[PDB]
């Protein structure tokens, strides 16, 4: 997927950045920008306004977990299929998430990285991240194929 | 369709873009070409290297079209009339590619206006760009 | 969004559908549920087996809303006002599902009206269903 | 891919498919219904009206090739990847066709089967074909992953 150079670039960037609120912001934004995705998170409580969504503690906590999973992917870029095989089964077979949404979330994450990280998040670096999120989305969709 | 609130969000955000519209149009094109190499095949006549005069000049034209749209939020189909015929009939642009450029524009705006790019504003701009896209794909003839 | 030629094609095709609208609606749902089983999850307490009276009854309702759309091509957003709230805001139906039903309806219509389902008529009906789908997915907000 | 009995059902029905009409009709319908796909067939002569597309001998001839290719995958349902290798590199690395259009053509072929076969193309049979065309599309797109 990534060249060695692209992997090194992604890895170095991910090493330095402070990301403990990024996951919650990405999930929050998904549910605000694409509100059908709220269907999947009824148990999370108040999602009735943009503000309610973004400040919902369950959204923040779940987003942290999602990013932790993404970071796992980042440590196994050679084996995204193996890494997400179980999560693919859960999301497709049990949660019934259409795979287009995996792409939407990867792209929201990129938007979030760009908002948080300014000029270091260059076009070259962002394109490297687009490969990573496309890889994670393909790996999650796998149980559909 | 854009709500009155969305149109407020769009106008306010574009106001914040200020004198940087052309610059951001160029960057969004560069991010599109780099992230989604398949879009480069629509510009085989361009030098697509970073900083090329052609991408710069095209960026400004894309930006100026978006500015025109921002000034015509009550009637996008009317405002984007000629560009719709051009993209659909002449250029036969695959509808997928509008989403790639739109995502590219959101990355660019987020990067440069991180304080103004709130979840509500993000959702408004995403609708605006999808709508513009819908219009530019509204008559393959 | 439909051209004059599109509107004529849709009205003539729906005309040929005639009193078989509800039957074809039921067949389209059946085809959607069988080909794309995740769609069944929006109907958790339905029996969706072949010949289920619930599929037949729901088929009739979908067909009636389509007939209302055909009669109101100049104002789909207004004709489909209540349904858009129901599907986008109340039920949160993922936009993919509308593509799946739209395709299932084209399948059903091609099967039953092979002499009327020309390439031109297929393209107009495709656009009409995409336009109905846009409206029904316009109130997630 | 499909179950052994699903494979039997599809094989039996496919035998009836006329090898030189259906492909030309599916390809022709793709270009009429989704006109941006015409960008790929600039050498094919007049594609300017629906009648021109549908009666274009190059479309008919190319459609036959597409159909023969489907017919081929129909014999290799449990290994669509390798069957569509040469085609995946043609369509992805050389032609840069967005993979969405693979799904679209698969779905046009299914509409075409329906128009030509009518009541015989039952919901259950059509469901099997949806699995087949999704398989082909996924196989064709592999070079993007
Ligand atoms: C990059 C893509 C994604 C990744 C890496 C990812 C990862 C995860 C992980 C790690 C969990 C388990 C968290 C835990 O241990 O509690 C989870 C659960 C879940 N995911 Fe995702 N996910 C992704 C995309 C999506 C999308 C797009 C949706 C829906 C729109 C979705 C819906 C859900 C739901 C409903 C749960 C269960 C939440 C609950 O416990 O109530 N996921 N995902
Ligand atoms: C927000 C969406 C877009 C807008 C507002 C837009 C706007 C424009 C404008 C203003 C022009 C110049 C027209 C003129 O000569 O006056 C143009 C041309 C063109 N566009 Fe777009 N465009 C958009 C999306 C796309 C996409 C997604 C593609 C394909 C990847 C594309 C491909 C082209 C091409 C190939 C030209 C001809 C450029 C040249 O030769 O200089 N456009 N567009
Ligand atoms: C052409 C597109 C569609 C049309 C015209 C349509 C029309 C309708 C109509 C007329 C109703 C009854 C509303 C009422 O009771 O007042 C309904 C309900 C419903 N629709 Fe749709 N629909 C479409 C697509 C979809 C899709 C794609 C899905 C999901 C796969 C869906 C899921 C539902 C559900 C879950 C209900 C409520 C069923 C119940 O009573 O529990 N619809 N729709
Ligand atoms: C989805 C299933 C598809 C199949 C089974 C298929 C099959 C084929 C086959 C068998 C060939 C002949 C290649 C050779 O002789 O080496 C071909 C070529 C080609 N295909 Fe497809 N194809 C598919 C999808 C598409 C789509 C969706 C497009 C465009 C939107 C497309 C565009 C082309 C083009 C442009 C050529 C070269 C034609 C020429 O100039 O000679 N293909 N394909």
């Amino acid at each position: 997927m990534l060249t060695a150079e692209e992997k090194a670039a992604v890895t170095a960037f991910w090493g330095k950045v402070k990301v403990d609120e990024v996951g919650g912001e990405a999930l929050g934004r998904l549910l605000v920008v694409y509100p059908w995705t709220q269907r999947f998170f009824e148990s999370f409580g108040d999602l009735s306004t943009a503000d309610a969504v973004m400040n919902n503690p369950k959204v923040k906590a779940h987003g942290k977990k999602v990013l932790d999973s993404f970071s796992n992917g980042m440590k196994h870029l050679d084996d995204l299929k193996g890494t997400f095989a179980a999560l693919s089964e859960l999301h497709c077979d049990k949660l019934h998430v259409d795979p287009e949404n995996f792409k939407l979330l990867g792209n929201v994450l990129v938007v979030v990285l760009a908002r948080n990280f300014g000029k270091e998040f260059t076009p070259v670096l962002q394109a490297d991240f687009q490969k990573v999120v496309a890889g994670v989305a393909n790996a999650l969709a796998h149980r559909y194929h | 369709v854009l709500s009155a609130a969305d149109k407020g969000n769009v106008k306010a955000a574009w106001g914040k873009v200020g004198g940087h519209a052309a610059e951001y149009g160029a960057e969004a094109l560069e991010r599109m070409f780099l992230s989604f190499p398949t879009t480069k095949t629509y510009f085989p006549h361009f030098d697509l290297s970073h900083g090329s005069a052609q991408v710069k000049g095209h960026g400004a034209k894309v930006a100026a079209a978006l500015t025109k749209a921002v000034e015509h939020l009550d009637d996008l189909p009317g405002a984007l009339s000629e560009l719709s015929d051009l993209h659909a009939h002449k250029l036969r642009v695959d509808p997928v590619n509008f989403k790639l450029l739109s995502h590219s524009l959101l990355v660019t705006l987020a990067s440069h206006l991180p304080s103004d790019f709130t979840p509500a504003v993000h959702a408004s701009l995403d609708k605006f760009l999808a709508n513009v896209s819908t219009v530019l794909t509204s008559k393959y003839r």
